[PDB]
């Protein structure tokens, strides 16, 4: 219906503007204030640039594809769009994992944190996060390895859905899973569980000593982080990797809703990773 | 000029009582934490007791705890020390002293050799 | 005979107080009542000198009003070009605990000192073109808190050993030792004629010294806590002090007593630096509450605020032509206000 | 012997400080006012300077 | 634009690069610490190895490393007894090593007063203290001798009981354990009365022949930095 289409377009454009505004605010606040020049802040800045490029180069077209099934852009634009989307989503997830690793080092090796996590290592991580997804996405899409071996099924699937219908075969689906979601997601899960354990131990010791000689901030902070990540990414990847199996029974509406849920991770990354902490809010208030 | 003129003291029998006073002038008495310091003959200065600005937080040295009682009168700018149940070990020159800065719970240099914001002293002897 | 001498001193103090009361014909607030107010002093940060990687404890402007030296706990003594933000020099320090720095009026020398109890003179102008320790002035038994240059050969230093000193730079020994303070001397300011100077100590007293004779001419007692800063009025007949009681007080040398008090109940944080403008109408004071206040020397009513420092403001200086005010703070930056 | 020496030094210092010629606070304040008003127009902080003359623009 | 301006800018760039390199070199795995105490305390002998003197008359600096991490420990020696002013120069050290003579009951109240001023000081509120209760061997000798009674100096010792969480030495007397933990609690009550959560007290019972003080300082500094990072990342 026209009203439903207008409402969906309004919601999607609101998401796009929120993502762009938040990411641009993070980028300018990190690149303008000199005190926010730490390597961790540089890693967060690179992640914000990843999400900003995502919201500028993919979301505007994925918006019109979601509402209208026709892709009025051609096959070459479809190939570029899919490659760029995979590149930037995997780069964002890699940046999340690298931020988790940096905070793990800051918490578990605090006396050597400034030495181990220096600008050289942080730039190395940034280059990896920008390069490995690029090679993977482009060499899997433009070389047509995502539907190789399942060509005619791919053809029926693309013809029915619309001009672009990101398709993974049973083999390329598992590889995309293990490369874009599982490994960085598992790294984030393990390091935030370890950080939660250490913070809980420290809080328990402090409380014990205080009460003897006389609130769940880790749960709030790590629960927010992992809940945002999982709610935004895990359902989409689960349904996308099960889709090659179980004879492609997932209806396209679920795929569309889950892909927009995955897009919402780019919206929520600047919030969680910058505006949650007090130094960034203080910098914004000073500005 | 910041000065702390004291009074009281003199001869007293063991088990007797004395009430030392401290005329404080030249500063806002209600702003500074106040202390009592004594210097026994042949010994250095020793902190005895102190009272906060309001008068709620009060602390004493262990050797005089329970007997001595410090009281401040912010209206008249005077500091007292009820020295009842005295002992021959209490014979010393009692200096009044105030913490160097206002609105602070920290008092670094009060028992110093040449502290500036301290009184001339009161000679208290027990015989 | 200690009691008799104490009574003699007490009656002398009473006589001095009576003389001051008799000379107290009126008050500065009363006389300056008809004076038009300054207004609203709006100073905006013109330049920010970045390059210090640690807390900043002192600075001093040059006589040319363009070059300034700064000190920090990173161990560096940077001479800045305030006009172009360029770093003219960067002098490493042996000890990172320096608390003061000076720039010679001729511009050829820079001094510094701190917890090492030693004033180090650095020759800026060398044939080889490098900066190195000319001489180290030793003899103070406490930390050196302030040093000011009289010329290329004479320097006056204040120390935490309750004594100020005048040094013969070429000889390296104390020409004159000034005694009388009963607390750590925190700051010293020289007169425009360089024949007198005042010091502020941790006994709430400011003393007028004579450079040639080495005697305490006058003593001023109106503060209730340690004095952290001092500065002559441009006329040279008055000076202002900043103490830990969150109060600035302006004393007159000829009147021998305090003239006006700059304080309010809102401010409770101590004062770390004071300075006058070129005309002396504006008194600028740096506090522990992360910013500074631009007082009015005559009306005693606050007329501006120098906000924009992210930590405690440790130093504050005004150029000899009055064009700019440079304030350093513990957030590792200097800001030039104009 | 240190106490009596310090006391006599303080007495002499107080005598020297008392033996000075003080003037009236009215005169001191008038002179301070006169200097401030005479040098008022030469203070860039008091009266803002044009940006062309300002060396920090 | 001018040749002189270009030369000045090049000199400034070289200067700035040199300072950046020096700062990176100096701030890498180097933690500054202030050693405080009295003359009777074995502050000079807390850390045995690496007593590398760099005295400039005023400050005796000792440098030492435990596990590839460098520690600089300053001892302000040549100053007057007044210290309310120069103590503000040490407001960014990672920790303060406070050394107390446990066996000296006469000056124990003075040590407690000093500990409380540092703790509640405006500029030392964010700095943790690694309290070293030195001379435990002498404290034990005093308790066994019994000639001097700690109750005379602290009347509240009579009502004191040994804490349950105590970890006494196998050959240690219950009276000695009670006395040492009484001193430890006297310091810890002051610590916990006004600790705001930004700094903590780490007490340790040491002797004159203890060689684990460097490791103890390492571990407590690691704990301090870890808690600071957790607070910064809102995990604590
Ligand atoms: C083409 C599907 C995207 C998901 C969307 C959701 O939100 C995005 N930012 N990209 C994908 C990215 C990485 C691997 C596999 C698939």
């Amino acid at each position: 219906s026209n009203d439903v289409r207008a409402s969906l377009y309004s919601l999607m454009v609101l998401i796009i503007l929120t993502t762009l505004v938040g990411n641009l605010i993070v980028i300018v606040s990190i690149s303008h204030f000199k005190q926010l020049h730490t390597p961790t802040n540089w890693l967060i800045h690179s992640m914000a640039t990843v999400d900003f490029l995502l919201g500028c180069l993919v979301m505007p077209y994925s918006m019109v594809r979601s509402a209208e099934h026709c892709w009025y852009f051609g096959e070459v634009f479809c190939k570029i769009h899919t490659s760029t989307d995979i590149m930037l989503s995997s780069a964002s997830i890699f940046h999340l994992s690298f931020i988790s690793i940096d905070r793990y080092y800051a918490v578990c090796d605090p006396l050597r944190y400034k030495a181990k996590m220096n600008i050289l290592v942080i730039c190395v991580m940034i280059f990896i996060s920008w390069s490995v997804p690029a090679v993977f996405a482009f060499g899997m899409i433009f070389l047509e390895l995502n539907f190789k071996g399942a060509e005619e099924i791919y053809y029926k699937h693309v013809h029915c859905r619309g001009g672009c219908s990101v398709f993974f075969s049973k083999i390329s689906g598992v590889l995309t899973f293990m490369t874009s979601f599982y490994i960085p997601g598992s790294i984030m899960l393990c390091v935030y569980y370890r950080i939660y354990l250490i913070a809980k131990e420290q809080a328990r010791l402090i409380s014990d000593a205080n009460q003897k000689l006389q609130e769940r901030k880790a749960v709030k902070t790590l629960g927010i982080v992992m809940g945002v990540f999982l709610i935004c990414w895990c359902p989409f990847f689960i349904c996308t990797v099960m889709d090659p199996f179980l004879h492609y029974i997932i209806p396209p509406t679920l795929n569309d809703v889950l892909i927009w849920f995955g897009y919402l991770n780019s919206t929520f990354n600047p919030m969680v990773y910058a505006f949650f902490y007090p130094w960034f809010r203080k910098a914004l208030k000073m500005m | 000029q910041v000065q702390l003129q004291e009074s009281g003291g003199g001869l007293v029998q063991p088990g007797g009582s004395l009430r030392l006073s401290c005329a404080a002038s030249g500063f806002t008495f209600s702003n500074y934490k106040m202390n009592w310091v004594r210097q026994a003959p042949g010994k250095g200065l020793e902190w005895v007791s102190d009272i906060s600005q309001s008068g709620a937080s009060i602390s004493y040295t262990g050797s005089v705890k329970g007997r001595f009682t410090i009281s401040r009168d912010n209206a008249k700018n005077t500091l007292y020390l009820q020295m009842n149940s005295l002992k021959p070990e209490d014979t010393a020159v009692y200096y009044c002293a105030r913490c160097p800065a206002p609105f602070t719970r920290d008092c670094f240099d009060v028992t110093s050799t040449t502290y500036a914001y301290r009184g001339q002293g009161t000679q208290v002897t027990v015989s | 005979e200690l009691d008799q001498l104490r009574q003699e001193a007490e009656q002398l103090k009473n006589q001095i107080r009576d003389a001051r009361k008799a000379c107290a014909d009126a008050t500065l607030s009363q006389i300056t009542n008809n004076i038009d107010p300054v207004g609203r002093i709006q100073m905006r940060t013109r330049r920010t000198l970045r390059g210090h990687l640690a807390k900043i404890y002192a600075m001093h402007w040059g006589t040319d009003s363009r070059l300034l030296v700064s000190a920090s706990q990173d161990g560096k003594l940077i001479i800045w070009d305030s006009y172009t933000t360029n770093k003219v020099h960067a002098i490493p320090l042996r000890s990172s605990w320096v608390m003061t720095c000076a720039y010679a009026p001729s511009g050829n020398y820079v001094a510094c000192g701190g917890l090492d109890n030693i004033c180090s003179i650095y020759n800026l102008k060398t044939r080889e073109g490098n900066v190195r320790v000319s001489r180290e002035l030793a003899g103070h038994t406490g930390y050196l808190s302030c040093c000011r240059f009289l010329d290329d050969n004479q320097i006056v230093t204040s120390s935490g050993d309750t004594t100020c000193a005048l040094w013969d730079i070429e000889t390296g020994q104390q020409t004159t030792t000034f005694t009388g303070h009963t607390g750590d001397v925190m700051s010293l300011s020289l007169a425009p004629d360089t024949r007198l100077f005042v010091s502020g100590a941790c006994d709430a007293s400011a003393k007028l010294w004579d450079v040639r004779e080495g005697m305490c001419r006058q003593t001023f007692t109106g503060h209730e806590s340690d004095i952290n800063a001092i500065c002559f009025f441009p006329n040279g007949n008055a000076f202002a002090t900043g103490s830990d009681d969150a109060t600035c007080r302006l004393f007159d040398l000829r009147a021998d007593q305090e003239l006006m008090t700059y304080s309010h109940d809102n401010i409770i944080c101590g004062i770390t630096s004071v300075s006058f403008s070129k005309s002396g109408r504006l008194l600028l004071a740096g506090y522990d509450d992360f910013n500074c206040n631009v007082w009015d020397a005559l009306k005693a009513d606050r007329a501006g605020v120098l906000a924009g420092h992210d930590n405690r403001v440790s130093c504050l200086g005004v150029t000899d032509d009055g064009m700019a005010v440079a304030t350093g703070s513990w957030d590792s930056f200097l800001k030039i206000w104009n | 012997t240190a106490s009596i020496a310090q006391a006599r030094k303080l007495v002499e210092q107080l005598k020297m400080e008392a033996n000075i010629d003080r003037i009236k606070v009215s005169k001191a304040a008038a002179d301070l006012m006169a200097y401030c008003e005479a040098h008022a127009k030469e203070d860039p902080l008091l009266t803002p300077v044009p940006a062309s003359e300002n060396p920090f623009r | 634009v001018s040749a002189e301006d270009k030369a000045a800018a090049e000199r400034s760039k070289m200067i700035d690069k040199n300072l950046r390199e020096d700062g990176e070199k100096a701030a890498a795995a180097t933690h500054r610490l202030l050693l405080l105490g009295a003359d009777n305390s074995g502050k000079s002998t807390i850390v045995k190895q690496m007593r590398i003197y760099h005295v400039n008359s005023g400050i005796f600096e000792t440098k030492f490393q435990v596990d590839k991490v460098n520690f600089h420990m300053f001892d302000v020696g040549a100053q007057r007894d007044e210290r309310r002013k120069w103590i503000q120069c040490f407001n960014d050290v990672t920790a303060i090593i406070f050394v107390v003579d446990s066996s000296d009951y006469n000056r124990l109240q003075e040590a407690l007063n000093d500990f409380k001023s540092i703790w509640n000081n405006r500029w030392l509120r964010t700095i943790s203290v690694i309290l070293f209760l030195n001379k435990q061997d002498l404290l034990a000798e005093k308790v066994l001798a019994g000639k001097s009674k700690i109750e005379d100096y602290f009347p509240e010792f009579a009502r004191y009981t040994t804490p349950e969480d105590a970890t006494p030495e196998p050959g240690e007397d219950p009276r000695v354990t009670r006395a040492k933990y009484f001193i430890r609690d006297e310091f810890l009550r002051i610590s916990t009365a006004s600790g705001d959560g930004r700094h903590y007290c780490y007490p340790h019972f040491t002797c004159s022949v203890d060689t684990e003080n460097a490791r103890r300082i390492f571990n407590d500094c690691r704990d301090i930095i870890q808690r600071m990072h957790l607070r910064q990342y809102e995990l604590l």
